[PDB]
């Protein structure tokens, strides 16, 4: 931070060079940037999460993923209902 | 360069928003005037807000 | 490898970096769609510092920005444009209406996805996304670019 | 070697295809950049029953679930057979471009395809393209075709324009399909 | 800041000097370290020439003083 | 009440001095020289650009971003099927099936948002009565495909997983002005 | 000698450039590609076909005007004489007429467009 | 050693084009609160060297309609034309002196309307025709009056020999004492190369591209290549004719670096320009030079016949 | 603008397509700071737009392309169907903030800006002055903000607030309502029109006495504005169009729908 | 607001106008990113009696 910039220009991030065993070095995006910090880089908050932390929750993800699209990572859809209509499964011994 | 005349043909966003409408609560509709002048949302919302 | 794959790879670098840094997107935007993408070329994302620069042309554009809806009305048009584009060239789909119809996906007016009409690099979500967010997009194009193999394919060829 | 380890293989043979991204109608169309188009023995001899691209692609995917289709050979051909010579005249009058054809043994014809296939790019001929220009299609006996996938062939009169306008000149452009004569077809 | 515009403009500052500069040395170089000669009249180029036949190696620019009278 | 914007025609006699002050202007374009200065004192001035993705545009947290789905502190899924979210979302861009769950609950099986579809409106957030669907304050998502921004129950939780501790506290934030 | 040298240079990196880009990229030629541009609806004519010059007669009106200057050019060579007064009257009266003709165009309205 | 000395102008001269294009999108850039390029090298000093390798990259259109040998021809026209501008340009010794180079130059930029006449007439396209016809207008507009402004400044030079004009100005900049044809003539060299506010053959906001609409590619760089290179040449002209930078015979170099920061500076106030004002109608500009620049240069062309006679100072012959 | 599309994402979350304004009030309540960065925002606007009309106004470049282009009379303005600044530039007082007045709109003092020539100029001044004249009027919404809620207390209309959803039995069944069927209206149909910043905005708003709209009619200003550009346009070149264009103020949102 | 006193004359004098009294730029005037919780009022209709809303 330096406050003596304007709004806007006032808080700044450098990115590391290695996140989840990809290159960062010149290949950085936003996406890069975790929940706790997102807050504070965005402004929607005056309070970095080194003094004023997240509440814990066990549930919550402890590593951040960035943005994986076009990687063996991505997400794929996909309809999560089970099947609603059963066959009739013929009988395995014959009739005659 | 002299204009003789000027014809004017629209319809390229034509989007059916006001039969669009029809099918959607007065609630729901209202987005859709965000969407008309989307240089000037909230004024739009002001007079579908006052119709109602 | 060899020292004729190194050499292929590193223009295969060259040459995608130059594309990456002088993309030039077509003056085209359709709606609300488009009043963002003034807002990433004003002066606090100053798109132009980048390289992207608008040009009104086709001929002379690289990337098309699908910026509003598409009616199919517009449709032919907008894929006489995209056609009249010199290779290489690259889509971005920007805001609901284009990735898939968006609010007016169910008219009988509107193309359900401009991807019905040309083929599509990036999608940007959003209804509009901000210009931050067509900004993030612009620059997962340029490291998609950053991936293209094309000198390292036709050697393999 | 396919049938030999998937003996129910539907194997297709289709003639020359012709369409908007062929090596076909465009090759002989981009001739005009030599200005004088070589033949052996000036075309006459040599038989062709080119087929169009989107019948067979009609009659692949009916094969996919065609019942009668499996284990079978087809042979996909268009409706008409041309001489050589008059298919590639047909060609340059679609393109109304000058058509100056002379004869070129195929011993000298072939040694040029070799030396346009030395390019590291995408050869604009080889020999084996020379070769295969020049050998008649066989003719039309006992094996199963389009008709039998459900699909009629087209006729190279009803779509050569779709191909050939992009290599006429300005003056020609908008010329319509009527302003060509047709090619003369052979039964032979 | 406005100052970051100062290192296209010294890039192209040099690059504008340099024609100028190299062109006056090359020709004081290909001059026997001279101007290069102005004929813009008949009588400038007679005496070019004049100066070129006495020279005794065909170039005008190698001058003769009393040392050759 | 109204102004006059150029009725300024109280026509009167010229002097010599403003005519030639007139002349001065028409053919030493003083004016055209104003112009340049106002472009020349831009300049000078500081530039308002920020240098994105290093630094960011400011946000608020009510800023409408991707969707999640959220927990009780326990773990437990808030989402109890209701489907107000889904009645009330102005684009269907949600779709919604449930049944009851091994021990009874009420909760979905499909809970899909077509991204494509959605206008990030916020109305299915405010519909919800459980605080289960929210838009997170996430921005940068853009894909490669479109299949991608069809987000299933799965996607959504785990949108709720990455993104609770921002979304919990944007919620402390404004939840007094709901 | 050295004029041509330098010319000939300027024509050979122009042309070089040209045949650099015209055999360096990838190609894809097809028709729609190819066609002419119109905003994306295509053309209803030709551009063969006449377009009118509202500014005709300015332009034959340049003609006569592009041979005063011509006549004006030896000025600097004039100068130089020893009738100075005899170059002085012409050189005055052949500004001036060409000022009447000027004004006289000007207030027939040959200046303003034809609509 | 010739052929070395035409490298030692050409590829300077091409290198200070490339990066004019970042002077000019960088000063635009502030002047509109923006900051420019400022990735693609340190300060952005790579943005000229990949769009250029972009281009070269690049597809370059074969239009059906077109008229292929003048499309051609003319982007290879524009780029000779401009190089050969810069041969006879003192600074202060010239690559090829001439006796009559400020009449070379008339004669070389004259022929370079031809380039966008015959560009936009090849091209066959409605819009390209439109920029080909505004070029017509815009010649016929401001070639009226170029010529006698000229003529009038070397009634006190004395010849059309550019280099003669470093020796006129030995005391004083042509400035002051022909400051009104000073102002004429820097309006004259915006419209002459087509720049703002007079950028009617291209025109974006009215006929999308103008002449060079249907161009793509390397070809389509010709075009801007020789835009740039002409915008460098016409104020390095101005530099000369008017503000006589300062010639020692004993410090030629002197010369060359006050020569380049005036032509620095008057290509900048190019650029400052373009971001200052709206564009005129192309029937506006015809009245602009032929309604008043007219009147007034033909006036002042007697005004400068007069003077050297009554005031006895006729400048010599050679 | 975007410094003006924060005090939207603030009150709403979204910079553009809020979705703020609703019948009955607006969603939420002002962010505490709101009002004191919308002043903060309003005292140095002022100074934006002079710079702006340094450029333009007295240009002798921009005078020359809009002066006397475009003219339209009074007379034909009216039979066109013409609202806002395309009347106003031709010297027609008209304006439904003052003639019509809606929301508080006659608890505030301003100006109308008219023009006298009817010419793309003329507008182009109205609608500078017209920016002056919001800002008068925003000064005296910032002062005159009174307190107190702010949306209808009427729970079969506007929906009761998340906490009393979670505690009463009544403000539930009222929310379940609300979100999934909606409020009914009677039957009915209105013609409501407002001053919008393009020209006067319409609504034709059938109602059946449902939950749904039977008929809503939207009356775009723009719509009309286009329909007059032939007539605008006589008698001019090219460029002149482009501005003509320009001097309507379009947007094809409103015009097709 | 960092530039220097000659730049600010400089820009000052050209422009026509005191620039460092309205910056177009926003420093320490603005509105913190952090606020103290509001506590809104309730509407007319919040009554225990004399509320019947057949009457409203
Ligand atoms: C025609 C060209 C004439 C050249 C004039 C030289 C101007 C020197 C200069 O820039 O001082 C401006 C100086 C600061 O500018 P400002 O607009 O008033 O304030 C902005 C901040 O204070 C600026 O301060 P800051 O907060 O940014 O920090 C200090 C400032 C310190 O940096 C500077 O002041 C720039 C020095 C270069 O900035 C830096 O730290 C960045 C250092 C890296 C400089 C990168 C700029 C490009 C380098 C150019 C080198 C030349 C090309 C070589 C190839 O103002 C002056 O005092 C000008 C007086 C005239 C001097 C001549
Ligand atoms: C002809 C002109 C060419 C001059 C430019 C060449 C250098 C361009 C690359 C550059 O400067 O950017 C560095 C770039 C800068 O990183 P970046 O472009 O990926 O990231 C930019 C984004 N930020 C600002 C966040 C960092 O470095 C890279 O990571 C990309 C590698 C490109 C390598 C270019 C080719 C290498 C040289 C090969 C020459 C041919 C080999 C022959 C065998
Ligand atoms: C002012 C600027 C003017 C100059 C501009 C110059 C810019 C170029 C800078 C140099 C880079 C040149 C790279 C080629 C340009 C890209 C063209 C292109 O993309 O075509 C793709 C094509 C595509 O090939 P393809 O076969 O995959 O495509 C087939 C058909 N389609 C497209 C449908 C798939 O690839 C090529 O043809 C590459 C040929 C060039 C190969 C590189 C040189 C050979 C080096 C061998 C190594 C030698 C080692 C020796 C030591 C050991
Ligand atoms: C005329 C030659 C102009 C050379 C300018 C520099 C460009 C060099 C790279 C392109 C070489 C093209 C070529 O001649 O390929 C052989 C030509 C093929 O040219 P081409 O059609 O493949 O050209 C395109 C080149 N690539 C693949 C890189 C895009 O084959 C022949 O032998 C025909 C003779
Ligand atoms: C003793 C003997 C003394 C005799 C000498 C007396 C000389 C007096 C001085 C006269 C100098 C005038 C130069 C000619 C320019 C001019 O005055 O023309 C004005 C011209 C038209 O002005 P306009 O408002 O359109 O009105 C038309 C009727 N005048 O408007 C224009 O030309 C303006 C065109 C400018 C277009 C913008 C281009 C950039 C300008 C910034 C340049 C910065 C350097
Ligand atoms: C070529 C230059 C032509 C002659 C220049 C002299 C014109 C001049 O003096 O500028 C005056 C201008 C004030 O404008 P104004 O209010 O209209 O003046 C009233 C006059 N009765 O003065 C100003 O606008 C104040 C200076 C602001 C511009 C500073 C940059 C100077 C631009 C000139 C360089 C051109 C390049
Ligand atoms: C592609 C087309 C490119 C065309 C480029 C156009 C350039 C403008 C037109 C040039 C014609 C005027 C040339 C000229 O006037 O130079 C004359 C020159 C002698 O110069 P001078 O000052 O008289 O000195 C001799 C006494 N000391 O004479 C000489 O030094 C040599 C003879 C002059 C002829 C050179 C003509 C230019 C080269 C044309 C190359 C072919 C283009 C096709
Ligand atoms: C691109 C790269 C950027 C340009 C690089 C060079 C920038 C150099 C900046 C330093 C310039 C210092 C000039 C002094 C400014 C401070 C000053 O003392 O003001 C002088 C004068 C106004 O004086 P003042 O008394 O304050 O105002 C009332 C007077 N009646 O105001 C003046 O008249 C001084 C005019 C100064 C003009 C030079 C600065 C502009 C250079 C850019 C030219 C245009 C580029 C395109
Ligand atoms: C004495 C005569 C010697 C024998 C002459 C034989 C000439 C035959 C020329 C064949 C064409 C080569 O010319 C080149 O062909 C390629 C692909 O073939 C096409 O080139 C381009 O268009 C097609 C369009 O689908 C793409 O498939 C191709 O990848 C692309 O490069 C053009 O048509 C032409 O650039
Ligand atoms: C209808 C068209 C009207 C426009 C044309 C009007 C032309 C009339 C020109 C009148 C001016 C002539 O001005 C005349 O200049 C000459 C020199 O040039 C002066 O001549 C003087 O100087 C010259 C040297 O040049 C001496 O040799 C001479 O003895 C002496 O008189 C005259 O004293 C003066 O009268
Ligand atoms: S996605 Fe939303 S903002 Fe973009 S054009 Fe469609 S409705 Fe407008
Ligand atoms: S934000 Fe709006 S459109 Fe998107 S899912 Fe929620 S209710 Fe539907
Ligand atoms: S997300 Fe909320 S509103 Fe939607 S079904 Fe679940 S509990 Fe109901």
């Amino acid at each position: 931070e330096d406050n003596k910039q304007f709004f806007g220009r006032h808080r700044w991030v450098i990115y590391t060079t290695e996140m989840n065993g990809k290159n960062t070095f010149w290949d950085v995006d936003g996406s890069m940037v975790p929940p706790e910090w997102h807050r504070w880089l965005h402004c929607m908050t005056d309070d970095p999460p080194t003094t004023n932390p997240p509440t814990a929750r066990k549930f919550i993800w402890t590593n951040h993923k960035f943005n994986v699209s076009a990687t063996p990572e991505q997400y794929v859809p996909y309809s999560t209902t089970r099947k609603k209509i059963h066959e009739w499964v013929p009988p395995s011994t014959p009739y005659k | 360069e002299m204009v003789r005349k000027c014809d004017p043909h629209i319809g390229l966003l034509h989007r059916g928003t006001e039969k669009l409408i029809e099918y959607k609560t007065y609630l729901q509709a209202l987005p859709y005037f965000d969407r008309l002048d989307y240089v000037s949302m909230m004024c739009n919302e002001q007079a579908y807000s006052i119709a109602v | 490898r060899s020292r004729a794959e190194y050499v292929v790879t590193k223009l295969d670098d060259l040459i995608n970096w130059a594309r990456r840094s002088s993309l030039w997107p077509m003056t085209f935007g359709l709606a609300c769609c488009a009043v963002e993408m003034m807002h990433m070329a004003a002066p606090r994302y100053d798109m132009d510092r980048f390289g992207v620069v608008f040009r009104a042309s086709p001929r002379q554009a690289d990337v098309m920005i699908v910026a509003g809806t598409l009616t199919n009305k517009m449709a032919p048009a907008l894929r006489k444009v995209y056609d009249q584009m010199p290779e290489p060239r690259y889509v971005v789909s920007m805001g609901s209406c284009a990735n898939g119809g968006g609010y007016y996906h169910y008219s009988y007016s509107v193309v359900r996805g401009c991807d019905r009409i040309v083929p599509v690099d990036i999608y940007v979500p959003g209804c509009p996304p901000t210009a931050e967010a067509l900004l993030y997009g612009i620059l997962q194009l340029q490291r998609k670019i950053k991936r293209e193999q094309k000198l390292k394919i036709w050697y393999r060829r | 070697e396919v049938r030999s380890v998937f003996p129910e293989a539907i194997i297709i043979r289709p003639s020359d295809i012709f369409g908007r991204e062929d090596r076909f109608l465009n090759h002989f169309a981009n001739y005009r950049w030599f200005l004088a188009v070589p033949l052996v023995s000036l075309g006459f001899k040599t038989v062709k029953q080119p087929v169009y691209v989107a019948d067979v692609s009609k009659g692949i995917v009916n094969a996919t679930k065609d019942p009668d289709a499996v284990g079978k050979t087809f042979a996909f051909t268009g409706p008409n057979r041309y001489l050589l010579f008059h298919l590639v005249k047909y060609i340059f009058g679609m393109t109304h471009r000058t058509f100056i054809p002379y004869p070129l043994p195929l011993f000298v014809y072939s040694w040029i395809g070799k030396l346009f296939g030395l390019s590291p790019f995408e050869p604009w001929t080889t020999k084996d393209k020379v070769e295969r220009i020049h050998i008649s299609d066989v003719m039309p006996t006992d094996l199963p075709g389009l008709e039998d996938l459900g699909v009629q062939p087209t006729p190279l009169e009803l779509k050569s324009i779709e191909v050939l306008r992009r290599h006429r000149t300005y003056r020609w452009l908008s010329s319509e399909i009527e302003e060509t004569k047709p090619a003369k077809t052979v039964n032979y | 800041m406005w100052f970051e515009i100062l290192p296209g403009l010294a890039i192209m500052g040099v690059c504008l000097v340099i024609p100028g500069v190299s062109t006056a040395y090359i020709h004081k170089f290909t001059n026997g370290g001279k101007e290069k000669r102005v004929a813009r009249v008949q009588y400038q180029w007679y005496l070019m020439e004049r100066d070129r036949r006495i020279s005794g190696v065909n170039r005008y620019y190698v001058s003769k003083g009393l040392e050759n009278i | 009440t109204y102004k006059y914007v150029n009725k300024k025609e109280q026509e009167s006699e010229v002097d010599m001095k403003s005519a030639t002050d007139n002349a001065a202007r028409i053919l030493m374009w003083t004016e055209l020289i104003r112009g340049l200065g106002m472009t020349l004192s831009y300049l000078f001035r500081e530039p308002a650009t920020i240098n994105y993705p290093f630094e960011k545009g400011p946000l608020s947290p009510r800023f409408r971003g991707e969707h999640a789905l959220r927990r009780y502190p326990s773990g437990e899924e808030r989402c109890i099927a209701c489907k107000l979210c889904e009645a009330i979302c102005p684009a269907q861009a949600i779709t919604i099936e449930a049944e009851p769950r091994a021990d009874g609950s009420r909760r979905t099986t499909r809970y899909d948002i077509d991204m494509t579809k959605c206008i990030y409106c916020g109305f299915c957030q405010e519909a919800c009565p459980v605080d289960a669907i929210v838009e997170g304050p996430n921005f940068e998502f853009s894909t490669e495909t479109h299949e991608e921004l069809l987000y299933n129950k799965e996607k959504l939780l785990n949108n709720g997983d990455k993104w609770e501790a921002e979304i919990a506290a944007n919620i402390q934030a404004d939840y007094l002005y709901r | 000698m050295n004029l041509y040298t330098v010319i000939f240079i300027n024509i050979l990196l122009s042309l070089t450039l040209i045949l650099v880009a015209f055999w360096l990229p990838q190609m894809n030629l097809y028709s729609e590609k190819a066609n002419p541009y119109e905003c994306g609806f295509d053309p209803t004519s030709s551009a063969r076909l006449p377009f009118s010059m509202k500014f005709f007669l300015v332009a034959i009106t340049f003609l006569l005007f592009d041979l005063e200057i011509a006549l004006l050019l030896p000025l600097p060579w004039a100068i130089q004489t020893i009738k100075t007064s005899t170059m002085m009257i012409m050189a005055f009266i052949l500004v001036t007429i060409l000022s009447l003709g000027l004004a006289y165009e000007w207030t027939q309205k040959g200046l303003e467009w034809t609509e | 050693m010739f052929f070395i000395n035409i490298l030692t102008l050409l590829v300077p001269i091409l290198i200070a084009m490339a990066f004019l294009t970042l002077v000019e999108r960088k000063i635009l850039g502030y002047m509109q609160l923006r900051k420019g390029p400022n990735i693609v090298g340190p300060y952005g000093i790579l943005q000229p060297f990949a769009d250029a390798m972009k281009l070269f990259m690049k597809e370059p259109m074969r239009p059906l309609t077109t008229s292929m040998s003048l499309f051609i021809i003319a982007p290879t026209l524009s780029l000779t034309l401009a190089l050969s501008l810069w041969v006879p340009l003192p600074m202060p010794h010239p690559l090829i002196n001439l006796n009559l180079g400020i009449l070379f130059i008339l004669a070389t930029s004259s022929l370079s309307v031809y380039s966008i006449l015959w560009s936009g007439w090849a091209s066959n396209s409605k819009y390209s025709l439109f920029g080909a016809l505004r070029a017509v207008a815009q010649t016929i507009s401001y070639e009226v009056t170029m010529a006698i402004i000229l003529l009038s400044v070397l009634l006190m030079n004395g010849s059309y020999s550019l280099q003669t004009l470093i020796t006129t100005q030995e005391h004083m900049w042509l400035l002051l004492p022909a400051w009104p044809m000073a102002m004429m003539w820097f309006i004259s060299t915006l419209a002459e190369t087509n720049r703002a506010p007079f950028d009617l053959t291209e025109g974006e906001s009215e006929l999308v591209s103008g002449f060079n609409v249907e161009y793509a590619a390397g070809p389509f760089a010709l075009f801007f290549m020789a835009e740039y290179t002409n915008i460098i040449l016409m104020n390095a002209l101005t530099t000369i004719i008017f503000l006589g930078p300062l010639y020692y015979i004993n410090l030629p170099e002197l010369y060359s670096t006050n020569f380049m920061m005036e032509a620095l500076l008057l290509s900048s106030t190019f650029l400052w320009i373009r971001a200052s004002y709206p564009r005129f109608r192309y029937d506006q500009l015809m009245h602009l030079l032929w309604k008043n620049f007219l009147p007034l240069t033909l006036a002042l062309c007697m005004w400068h016949i007069s003077l050297p006679i009554f005031t006895a100072g006729v400048p010599p012959y050679m | 603008r975007e410094k003006m599309f924060e005090f939207y994402e603030r009150v709403s979350g979204a910079r553009m397509h809020a979705a703020y304004i609703r019948p009955g009030g607006v969603h939420q309540d002002l962010p505490l700071g709101l009002l004191d960065d919308i002043y903060e925002f309003s005292k140095n606007f002022s100074l934006r737009i002079d710079e702006v009309e340094e450029m333009l106004t007295n240009n002798r470049i921009w005078r020359n392309r809009t002066v006397d282009i475009g003219v339209v009379t009074a007379e034909d303005a009216l039979n066109y169907g013409f609202s806002g600044v395309m009347l106003r530039g031709s010297g027609i007082q008209w304006d439904l903030r003052k003639t019509q007045p809606y929301d508080v709109y006659d608890q505030v003092e301003f100006d109308v800006p008219i023009g006298s020539r009817g010419d793309c100029y003329d507008r182009y001044l109205c609608r500078v002055e017209e920016m002056r004249q919001s800002l008068r009027i925003i000064e005296q919404c910032l002062n005159k903000m009174p307190p107190g809620e702010i949306k209808v207390d009427d729970a079969k209309v506007s929906p009761p607030k998340r906490a009393e959803m979670k505690t009463s039995m009544e403000s539930l069944i009222h929310h379940f309502k609300l979100y999934t069927e909606g409020y009914q209206v009677p039957p009915g149909a209105t013609y409501t029109a407002i001053e919008a910043p393009k020209g006067e905005f319409g609504v034709y708003l059938v109602s059946d006495g449902s939950s749904r709209p039977y008929r809503c009619k939207i009356k775009a200003p723009g719509f009309a504005h286009l329909a007059g550009l032939d007539k605008m346009s006589k008698g001019h070149m090219l460029a002149d169009v482009v501005a003509i264009i320009g001097t309507q103020d379009i947007v094809f949102g409103e015009i097709d729908r | 607001a960092s530039a220097t006193r000659v730049i600010q004359k400089l820009r000052n004098w050209a422009s026509g106008q005191d620039l460092q009294a309205k910056l177009q730029l926003r420093y320490q005037e603005i509105a913190k990113r952090t606020q103290p919780p509001p506590k809104l009022p309730v509407g007319p209709s919040h009554k225990l009696s004399n509320n019947y809303y057949c009457t409203r």
